[PDB]
RNA sequence: UGAGCACUUUAUCACCGUGUCCCCAAUCUGGAUAUUUU
């Protein structure tokens, strides 16, 4: 069976994530570091309950929907989670460890178990520093109002960072009942990916892929370096010249399928001499997606 | 014992002490007159202390190199090899700097 | 539906903004680098309070107006945030988080959901030199006034930059209940986009925008490289060439709405090519706002 | 060590360079005075402050300024160390913070 | 790297090419007196400190002074320039940055 | 156990000395991860040059087969202190020991 | 290198999970006189 697995960058730009929780007076975006340097951020988890909203606008079933009326946030849910009746969140039944018991596995025969066919990492910057602050205020209001926020005033201030980052994801799953609609959609979705970490009305930041590139479609796991396209620069292309070599003599090649950031500006010899099977060169990342998943999915 | 123990102790009172006297520009002898002026001054201080406690564990391992907050703090032959010494070697220095602060932090 | 967004950028002239609020001898003005530089300003949020102020000169309710009788600032408020009776400050009933409750959700069924329905980022400039000063100084009056300022003299100096800087903004919104008035006012109203950064009765800066660029109004968010266009030159043109090609044969083209600088000194046998549907081409940038507004609102 | 006290060496002609330039370059004149001290020190005080604000101002542009703003204007000395002036091109850093800290030492107010 | 000490050596010979063209007798004269080396030193001063404010100027220009100037007094010029493509293609790093801060300011 | 195996593979084995009981080092008081054997024996042999007899008691230590070897086999002896491998070094130790 | 002097502490294996928050921009101030020879 195939088994496909890709990497993708967005463009350049300012960031700011919520990612403290900790304290009031100053905001901390940093969370892990390479090699003696601070320069990674982000979870590998927001990207889900986003993946989960697209989903929802595009009009599979609201099965779990995010409420905010209380203090502390509390999300619903449907009668019971079931991977037939609907998607169950791309089949998402998962586990519900409780003393109460009566599970459906003796009712509807539902043993709660998962189908994940899902795998995500966390995202990785490409620039280290984050020792800088914007200095902004907050005012107190005293309007003889009916209602005081804070009944005093702060000259608090946050930090934000410059950056483009890398995302790598895999799926290595396989066609089954109601599945060629709702993978579909998950990849139409996928080319998107708008509204990461919430809402945010004062920095705006966006998911759009650029230079996208999947390996190995066809053939088993046998991919390596999903984080190794960086620095503004292309490396699949030596990668190609060391692994799976374009010419059939000492390493044969394999189907590859490229991006568009890598092809739009790169020498014009290389598209003729990458020619040995001819790969899968492509203008806009969006536009392949869907013959990508046509060809994986046989349909 | 012309040590590192004084020589950080000596220059955390005097960086705070220092800075204080230029911002707000008082002194301790005001402060005793009277009560009042006393406790202001006291929150005045609780303010400038804990700005660089948790600042200075912003910046963290050798990424703080030696090059710290209003340029290492502004600290004659012994400075030559006492900078040596702190040259390599920098990771007590910054630790121990957190007990001066720690003494420097007013009580009650 | 419909989503819109755009980016826009001003003439180039000298500038300064109050941004430091940390010491009295200098001013200083950067506040974000890029790629080992320093030529980024200005905050993403101040634009709003400009916003609000035309919103307020243009006849729509005074729902929180800025006060200044105390040493620091308040602002006053209306008796409570009402997203219908009037604009809500463009429907902006926000999180009103204390321990008295006793919220309208209860009296009113208002569940204090601020709609934000905008989307807005910090601008960035083009210039990196941030290490020139004017030498000014201050008086001390001696004049045996009732009133002495600071019974000193000093010489204290400032720092200023010449240069034009980019602007992105979306919307991506909908029609509802007495929107169109509404959203056409903020459309009307982002074309001066005036007194910016507080009042500056020393340096006198303007927002008029030139070569304003809008994507995509009637598709789902696909749009890429928003700070695209800089260095006083054309960018989105060669866009059009890689994202959604003129012609409809390899990649077909788009609706697309240009500005009035990237066709006021361009090649005229150019504006013959670019017919594939003729897109929008504009003299002044005010002109096409209008338009723009009654197509994507409907009406 | 050797670098750090030529740090040092520079550092003391660039103040009394500058105080030539303002006023008489010996200093004899005060000597047991409370207002010639006073006024020697004032001036004194205020000369490297304005030149170290300059210099630390200058945090991100750590590369550039040693090449080009911060020493130009300090008038620096060279004997026969031109093996060891190379690091300037590539440390760019920890020099910088050997100048602050001589600096930040010839600063005689208590 | 090695251009470093190129230039470096060929500013040596500038300036003693300088002294020996504005002064007469060169050094054989400092054994006579201290005190004529003082006008020799205080004049060698004031001819590179205004040659300081000159150089510092304008990037594109300060190439075009200096050309003509260097071409001048060295006659080991032949070597440099016939090597590593005439100071590697006219202006490259802002003329050896600033050539090496008119020798460390004069050592 | 199987899984996490230890083996015990040779590495710096030295030792020496004439018919006579044996004294001297004693085996062990030696430090970790350093140059115990080197320290001990080298100190003791500068020390006993002419006291025990370095001609037949070879050379110590792993680490300076790879620097300073030249200096300290000028210094002590010319003996048969080679030391590349422990399979040649006791090749050639039983080559000495079958006329023994 | 001598008489009480043994022979191993031995062999195998999963924590399932899932899931992040909304709000905000201040102020004023400028300066004085002065060249001649190869």
């Amino acid at each position: 069976n195939l088994n496909l697995f890709a990497t993708i960058l967005t463009y350049p730009a300012p960031a700011s994530n919520y990612r403290g929780e900790s304290e009031e007076n100053r905001s901390v975006i940093q969370k892990i570091l390479k090699d003696g340097q601070k320069y990674a951020i982000i979870s590998p988890e927001s990207m889900r309950n986003a993946l989960r909203e697209m989903l929802i606008e595009l009009g599979q079933p609201n099965n779990r929907t995010r409420l905010h009326s209380e203090d502390q946030l509390a999300v619903e849910f449907k009668e019971y989670p079931n991977p037939d009746k609907f998607a169950d969140d791309f089949l998402f039944g998962y586990m519900v460890a409780q003393t109460n018991d009566a599970k459906e596995m003796k009712k509807l025969n539902r043993p709660a178990k998962r189908d994940s066919i899902f795998r995500c990492n966390m995202a990785v910057a490409v620039n280290p520093y984050k020792y800088d602050t914007v200095f902004y205020q907050s005012p107190l209001n005293a309007g003889d109002s009916a209602w005081k926020n804070s009944t005093s005033s702060a000259l608090l201030h946050r930090e934000v960072t410059h950056t483009a980052f890398q995302y790598p994801f895999a799926l290595a799953g396989k066609d089954c009942a109601a599945k060629p609609e709702w993978v579909k959609a998950l990849l139409q979705a996928i080319a998107e990916l708008n509204g990461v970490a919430g809402g945010h009305a004062r920095a705006y930041y966006e998911f759009a892929p650029r230079s996208v590139v999947a390996r190995l479609t066809p053939k088993l796991v046998a991919g390596y370096q999903t984080y190794g396209f960086d620095a503004e620069g292309n490396w699949l292309e030596l990668s190609r010249l060391t692994a799976t070599d374009s010419d059939n003599l000492d390493l044969p090649a394999n189907e590859f399928w490229l991006g568009g950031e890598l092809v739009r500006k790169m020498d014009q010899e290389q598209k003729a001499q990458l020619e040995a099977m001819g790969a899968h060169l492509y203008a806009n990342p969006e536009k392949l997606f869907a013959d990508l998943a046509d060809s994986f999915l046989g349909v | 014992t012309r040590e590192y123990a004084e020589i950080v102790y000596k220059i955390a009172q005097g960086f705070v002490l220092s800075k204080l006297s230029s911002k707000h520009d008082l002194q301790w002898s005001k402060c005793k007159g009277n009560p009042k002026l006393e406790r202001e001054y006291n929150d005045k201080k609780e303010k400038v202390v804990n700005e660089a406690f948790l600042a200075i564990r912003s910046r963290t391992e050798k990424q703080a190199f030696i090059d710290y907050f209003v340029s290492t703090l502004y600290p004659q032959d012994e400075f030559v090899d006492f900078a040596q010494k702190l040259f390599q070697d920098t990771d007590e220095i910054r630790s121990l700097t957190l007990l001066a602060l720690s003494s420097q932090y007013p009580i009650k």
